[PDB]
């Protein structure tokens, strides 16, 4: 029910998040601007209506490289996956 | 009469900490030998099965404070803060200063968690070419300080004129022992890992063996600060940084007059005289060393 | 309800967590079982943003005050007492949060185990699954460390407030 569950698919949302997002570091004002209100949909549509214990939302394509705000680039995680997807991309970009 | 502070000022530290070393041995024969104790592997380092006592050797220098400011680029403010040591000596004579760093050496509050549940601690002290009596460290707590002992006494009074004016430097050995118990755990200092591929745990290796940085040892050696504000409410010795900063509160306990810039201000830029306790303060952070410049 | 109040000293570099597993936890738990199921533990501190926060104060709770005063918590924590701090000044309190204990999931192997030595249905790719959820909640609450001297093992006794108020709370002093 949009949970990082296993194991055995970070990788594969490292790897997507690392191979779309080279090359298209931009300034605050270019960046596209998080919403409270996409987040809101999110886990309306997804039978939710407060974020689950354990669990921090996260966007697969940061917005800092290009990404977008909105239910496709979203994924609800725990907080061990959520700071080793932070840190690995901290060690590729910055 | 001055305006501000130089473009360019900074101080070295008069207390220099040697690293430490881990060398496990036996109680009852302590005077005969000394194994070493290596890293075994996310790394651990536990006392082997036939021993159950932990030592740990260090050592300190300790010079003088008016000859240990690196750079000052300007005479007056120099001059300045010539003449307020040498009123500091003439006042104090850096004896309560002294007495407190004594007094947190034989306390072996440089243990850190290995003081936790240790059976018997002592402690001692090796000058130049003679030694004091061992230090029971387990009857000193870590919130008074005892200014009564006769050998903290002397040690205090050989570090004072170290520091004022009398002698130009001081080589002071520490060696330690704690009996921890047999086959026990002990816990070195920890790499801060750069390395982005594992996070494990990453202890300290110095010469092969196990030991501790030096600054921990020189921080655990610092806290001696209780002349902050709100000390009754608190009621701990906290280290002497510049905003009083620790980290066991999380809290800036000197965000305001009481800071050592605005106490240095009113003390140099003004000529305004100050309590014993802002001296006191003034003077440990001098001893502290570090740099201090303007915008 | 009496309450005895205990305080972690701060700036000893120790973190709280383990001097309360260390030398605070077993010995409440060894005159809990020795007093005969009389007593409970609060901690005057949570706060949960991500996780627990157990915090500096702990609070032990009692229906009696003769209780507590046999306890005699004075001459049993003599030992640690530059660490922690505890006071003679038992009173009466009207505003308490009790505590209680959320269970845990055990690994695969051991689930495995009981699943064939019971009617086995054998779903073993998903199994695990159905425990990692439960641990993805169960692994973001405080927790006490403890040797178990009877079993010769450790665990991560987990804790979370509750709304109840009253009821015989555990060996253990949780809830």
């Amino acid at each position: 029910n949009g949970c990082l569950i296993d194991e055995a698919l970070l990788p594969l949302i490292i790897d997507e998040g690392k191979r779309k997002g080279e090359g298209n570091y931009r300034p605050r004002h270019l960046r596209d601007e998080r919403k409270e209100e996409t987040v809101q949909a999110f886990l309306d549509k997804y039978g939710y209506c407060n974020i689950p214990v354990g669990y921090e939302v996260h966007h697969i394509v940061p917005l800092s490289q290009g990404g977008a705000d909105s239910i496709k680039n979203m994924i609800m995680l725990s907080i061990e996956h959520h700071e080793r997807v932070t840190e690995a991309h901290a060690s590729y970009f910055k | 009469t001055l305006k501000s502070r130089p473009e360019n000022l900074s101080f070295a530290r008069c207390l220099n900490t040697t690293e430490a070393k881990f060398w496990q041995t036996d109680f009852l024969k302590r005077h005969t030998f000394k194994l070493p104790l290596l890293i075994t592997d996310s790394q651990s380092c536990t006392l082997s099965t036939e021993c159950d006592t932990l030592r740990i050797d260090f050592g300190i220098k300790v010079l003088p404070v008016k000859e240990s400011m690196y750079s000052c680029s300007d005479y007056n403010y120099r001059t300045a803060i010539y003449q307020k040591i040498d009123e500091y000596i003439a006042e104090d004579g850096f004896l309560t200063l002294a007495k407190r760093y004594v007094n947190n050496i034989a306390n072996a509050r440089f243990l850190w968690r290995n003081r936790k549940g240790a059976e018997i601690i002592e402690t001692i002290v090796t000058i130049e070419d003679k030694e004091y009596p061992s230090f029971n460290s387990k009857s000193f707590n870590l919130d008074t300080f005892v200014e009564d002992n006769a050998t903290i006494n002397e040690i205090a009074q050989q570090i004072a004129d170290t520091f004022a004016g009398k002698r130009e430097y001081l080589n002071i050995y520490v060696t330690c022992f704690v009996k921890i118990g047999c086959a026990m755990e002990v816990y070195p200092s920890q790499e801060m890992t750069f390395d982005d591929d594992d996070k494990g745990k990453k202890l300290f290796k110095f010469e092969g063996s196990a030991g501790m940085h030096s600054q921990k040892i020189n921080n655990a050696l610092r806290t001696i600060d209780t002349w902050y504000p709100d000390y009754t409410t608190y009621e701990f010795p906290i280290p002497v940084e510049n905003y009083g900063a620790a980290r066991s509160i999380g809290i800036p306990f000197r965000p305001d007059t009481k800071s050592f810039y605005k106490l240095i201000d009113r003390m140099i830029l003004k000529n305004e005289d100050l309590p014993i306790e802002d001296k006191h303060y003034v003077m440990a952070i001098l001893i502290r060393g570090g740099m201090f410049s303007k915008k | 309800m009496f309450s005895q109040i205990l305080i972690i000293k701060p700036g000893t570099g120790i973190s709280p967590n383990i001097i309360i597993s260390e030398d605070i936890f077993p010995v409440l738990h060894s005159l809990f079982v020795e007093h005969d199921k009389k007593f409970g533990i609060t901690f005057p501190a949570y706060s949960f943003d991500k996780k627990g926060h157990l915090g500096n104060i702990i609070e032990v709770l009692s229906e009696d005050k003769e209780a507590l005063a046999s306890l005699c918590l004075e001459e049993h924590l003599a030992e640690v007492t530059d660490y922690v701090k505890v006071k003679k000044e038992i009173t009466f309190t009207d505003d308490y949060v009790l505590f209680k204990r959320i269970r845990e999931e055990n690994q695969y192997e051991t689930t495995a185990r009981r699943m064939r030595k019971r009617g086995h249905t054998e779903l073993g790719r998903p199994l695990e699954m159905h425990i990692k959820k439960k641990n993805q909640q169960i692994f973001c609450h405080a927790y006490i460390k403890v040797k178990s001297a009877s079993t010769g093992q450790s665990y991560n006794i987990f804790l979370a407030p509750t709304d109840i108020k009253h009821g015989s709370f555990s060996a253990y002093g949780l809830l």
